[PDB]
RNA sequence: CUUCUAGUGAGAAAACAACUGCCCGUACCGUAAACCGACACAGGUAGUCGAGGAGAGUAUCCUAAGGUGAGCGAGCGAACU
RNA sequence: GUAUGAGUAGCGAAAGACAGGUGAGAAUCCUGUCCACCGUAUGACUAAGGUUUCCUGGGGAAGGCUCGUCCGCCCAGGGUUAGUCGGGACCUAAGCCGAGGCCGAUAGGCGUAGGCGAUGGACAACAGGUUGAUAUUCCUGUACCAGUUGUUUUUGUUUGA
RNA sequence: GGAGCUGUAAGUAAGCUAUGAUCCAGAGAUUUCCGAAUGGGGGAACCCAAUAUCUUUUAUAGGAUAUUACUUUUCAGUGAAUACAUAGCUGAUUAGAGGUAGACGCAGAGAACUGAAACAUCUUAGUACCUGCAGGAAGAGAAAGAAAAUUCGAUUCCCUGAGUAGCGGCGAGCGAAACGGGAAGAGCCCAAACCAACAAGCUUGUUGGGGUUGUAGGACUCCGAUAUGGUAGUCUGUUAGUAUAGUUGAAGGAUUUGGAAAAUUCCGCUAAAGAGGGUGAAAGCCCCGUAGACGAAAUGCUGACAACACCUAGGAGGAUCCUGAGUACGGCGGAACACGAGAAAUUCCGUCGGAAUCCGCGGGGACCAUCCCGCAAGGCUAAAUACUCCCUAGUGACCGAUAGUGAACCAGUACCGUGAGGGAAAGGUGAAAAGCACCCCGGAAGGGGAGUGAAAUAGAUCCUGAAACCGUGUGCCUACAACAAGUCAAAGCUCGUUAAUGAGUGAUGGCGUGCCUUUUGUAGAAUGAACCGGCGAGUUACGAUUGCAUGCGAGGUUAAGUC
């Protein structure tokens, strides 16, 4: 996937549009990703998971990868990603600035 | 087959524990292993002396989960009785 | 690992295979009881034996 | 299996002690609710044992050992079958 | 797919009664007592066949012609121990296969040697005990059959057992 | 290739991974048992052996490894009746067995229903089935040919000839070929004469040379050339390309509705990319892609280059020799040729008889003469052609869950049958499980709240949710009535619409025997339908003919095929 675990991304579509967060987990097979504090859901858990209250837990659910854009770390803006080989290493580059990653 | 491959695992059940009290131990063994081979394998593995080995074949047992039904794998059970004046097998 | 195996000699390889077989035997017994914790160790040992046999055959 | 020689032959026999002896089946039903009959079906299913009184008898009636009370019942006590 | 017939036919040979218990719930499950039925069987063993239906602990959706707390049902564990029993490492009958071989548009048909093939022949262990479930299989006691090693004892080593 | 991964498949549990995992492609290792199954046996996936080596035990028992089927080829040794021999036997060696792709090819064997309006000749049909052999294609193929325009020059296949010539109880039907136009193209080897050698018994077999044909060729004898060209050969390399993973690959933000924007609106931008798919609704610019550019360690495939290899002679003479024998051909009996014995050639099978050989032989549809054409009884040969179980990439005025494969789903399954064999049903929550924590009735099931959600009358029997069928509520009517159940007329009561000389119900009165099929005639006591839903019957191809229409018009038009 053009996005990777731990990247800073911007949500471009969905109820959480314009939110930003770090990628907590990636699912290449599903082409989905989890962004902290994004797409939070209330889940009615039984107390069977070492939680002696069950309660209504809050957890981020995955969103489709195409609904996010990687944050240009040097500029802080969302950008599309090109692939340029630098020093013999294939790396991502911000099309808006040319910055790496 | 390799002697180490002859014996698969012990059998722990109420019947097998009662047998242990009499100094006979139950092992699942390769289905192609004859009791003479089982005797040799037990001796090499545990340094004990075997008095007798009683072998029996456990038929595959029918099981089913949800829409699917099949049979557990067939097993071969051998009850090995050690001689007196012999070390016990520790499990 | 494969590098270590290739370094070993033939007799060393055979003895290492015997030790691995005995270790696998003990693992089976421990799993049958509740005495085994690192269950993945069983597959690791099986793969190690397979590697040694493959190297032996490729000598 | 027992004998006979032909062959074969440097070891034999006895007692004693210790020791060795593989694979497959072994559960359960089996004049049946588990088998053959689409059924937990008044049918069919080889062989063995199969007691006592009266009795020729395994007939017959009532019983022993043993097994069972039958997988819809409660009333009413009409026609009709 | 759903009606009508219709809440109708039927609920598949026969005796059950009550007390107590269990349980949300009992004519139907458990226990007890009496009563009743089969008894050349409806008892006890076995072969085939079935293939886990066996035992233990749970369950009451569906199956059980009612009910169900229960089941040959569902769920989870567990249960079949052999030198001597039956079969194989023994023998053959009918029949079958069949090296070569004979015959034949093809395919193949037939058949010798040789084999296979029990329902038959041959063949060494019984009594008691034990488990919830196995027992001539496990255990106790006392045996037998085939063979190996070894000690001892006799006797034969090539006119040689 | 570069960050997660340990399938479906959640859940734990334990782990792996930048020392590069998972994953993708090439190559290789392992690959139990059954199965042709092949050490022997056997009721497939099991049992029991022999030999040799090794292994466990003090030792027997036990374990591992290798070999051990049958037939064929070649070789060697042994070796009967029997003397030599041969046969048998043993060993070694050799290559076969079996399965397919329900397709395509060739061959052996070979139906019936059906058609003929019956039926036997005939037709179905050399079809279906069975069996053998195959190859990627097969078969055919290098003229004893087609012809008679005078010529053509192997074979195959397409168009055309043509529904013609013909065959046919001259019925029903069956039905060519040549010429012409195309696809593709390629020609070559032996036998024999004769020569050299070898061996035995002047010939006679082996070997090598020789030679290959119809305007006759060849031997043989003379001459002259030792070249010139070609190939349908090779796990021979070298090289290129290609197949099997991949890398790169442009351009959008806002505003309105919304749970969510890709939709709306406003300004932009990209395009060798506006194919397509996905993304919370419909995206050229968010993602995967596409246009385009680039890429292979390894292994195949193709093509070139080279190498090696194999073929490749001209002229003149005929004195003599050779040029395919139990053959061609004939009688008898069948069969194939469109041709059914017919006037019947030509081809083939069985049986019997049985030639010539260059002044020779065969054919030109009985047969003969003349003329023309060819040279059998030996072999091989690519391309055009047929088919698709499979693999890769796509396409569709093809299906869209009773359709489309029987099978969108764990289907040749469940189930049925002794067996061959027959053979189903069954797709959809939501964008995301966020799959209803907690509380309440209840033993549970199931509900009511409370929550999630845009929506729960989307709650897992989950999208939509028709009709039959079942039930609750009620506005009108109904217990003196004989009813194909309606329609026409109508009081009363109730209600107020697509606002229309409205709607529901309806006392009462008039008239009035369903629908369909099949019949001279059916309410019919003739047939069919239990009801509801879905599915369910004049189509297509090739020809004939007519009408209409268009183009051209004494002309009209191309077919195959090439791009
Ligand atoms: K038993
Ligand atoms: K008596
Ligand atoms: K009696
Ligand atoms: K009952
Ligand atoms: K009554
Ligand atoms: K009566
Ligand atoms: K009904
Ligand atoms: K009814
Ligand atoms: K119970
Ligand atoms: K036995
Ligand atoms: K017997
Ligand atoms: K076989
Ligand atoms: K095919
Ligand atoms: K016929
Ligand atoms: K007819
Ligand atoms: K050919
Ligand atoms: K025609
Ligand atoms: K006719
Ligand atoms: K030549
Ligand atoms: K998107
Ligand atoms: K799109
Ligand atoms: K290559
Ligand atoms: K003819
Ligand atoms: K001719
Ligand atoms: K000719
Ligand atoms: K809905
Ligand atoms: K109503
Ligand atoms: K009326
Ligand atoms: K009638
Ligand atoms: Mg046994
Ligand atoms: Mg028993
Ligand atoms: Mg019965
Ligand atoms: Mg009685
Ligand atoms: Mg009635
Ligand atoms: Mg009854
Ligand atoms: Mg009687
Ligand atoms: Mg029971
Ligand atoms: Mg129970
Ligand atoms: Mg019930
Ligand atoms: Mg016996
Ligand atoms: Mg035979
Ligand atoms: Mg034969
Ligand atoms: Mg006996
Ligand atoms: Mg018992
Ligand atoms: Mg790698
Ligand atoms: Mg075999
Ligand atoms: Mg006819
Ligand atoms: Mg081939
Ligand atoms: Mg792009
Ligand atoms: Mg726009
Ligand atoms: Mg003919
Ligand atoms: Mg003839
Ligand atoms: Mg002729
Ligand atoms: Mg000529
Ligand atoms: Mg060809
Ligand atoms: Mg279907
Ligand atoms: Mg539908
Ligand atoms: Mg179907
Ligand atoms: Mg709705
Ligand atoms: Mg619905
Ligand atoms: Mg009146
Ligand atoms: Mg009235
Ligand atoms: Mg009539
Ligand atoms: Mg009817």
């Amino acid at each position: 996937m053009f996005v990777k675990k731990g990247d800073k991304v911007k949500v471009i579509t969905g109820k959480d549009k314009n939110k930003e967060g770090v990628v907590l987990a990636a699912f290449p097979k599903q082409d989905k990703v989890i962004v902290e504090g994004v797409n939070v859901v209330k889940k009615h858990q039984k107390p069977n998971q070492a939680a002696p209250q069950g309660g209504i837990l809050e957890v981020e659910a995955p969103i489709h990868v195409s609904n996010v854009m990687v944050i240009d770390p040097s500029n802080g803006e969302a950008t599309k990603v090109a692939f340029k080989e630098v020093d013999g290493k294939k790396v991502r580059v911000s099309k808006k600035t040319g910055e790496v990653l | 087959m390799e002697l180490l491959d002859v014996i698969k695992r012990p059998v722990i059940t109420e019947k097998s524990m009662l047998a242990m009290d009499e100094k006979k131990y139950t092992f699942e063994v390769d289905t192609r292993a004859n009791k003479t081979l089982v005797k040799q394998a037990v001796e090499s593995a545990f340094d004990v002396k075997v008095a007798n080995v009683n072998i029996l074949n456990v038929r595959p047992k029918f099981k089913r989960m949800g829409k699917y039904a099949g049979y557990t794998k067939k097993r071969r059970k051998a009850i090995v009785t050690l001689t007196e004046d012999s070390k016990e097998i520790q499990l | 690992k494969v590098k270590e195996i290739r370094e070993l000699t033939t007799a060393e390889m055979l003895d290492k295979e015997k030790q691995l077989k005995e270790e696998l035997f003990n693992l089976r017994f421990q799993l049958a009881t509740g005495q085994l914790e690192n269950t993945a160790r069983i597959k690791e040992v099986r793969q190690s034996i397979a590697r040694i046999k493959t190297v032996l055959r490729e000598q």
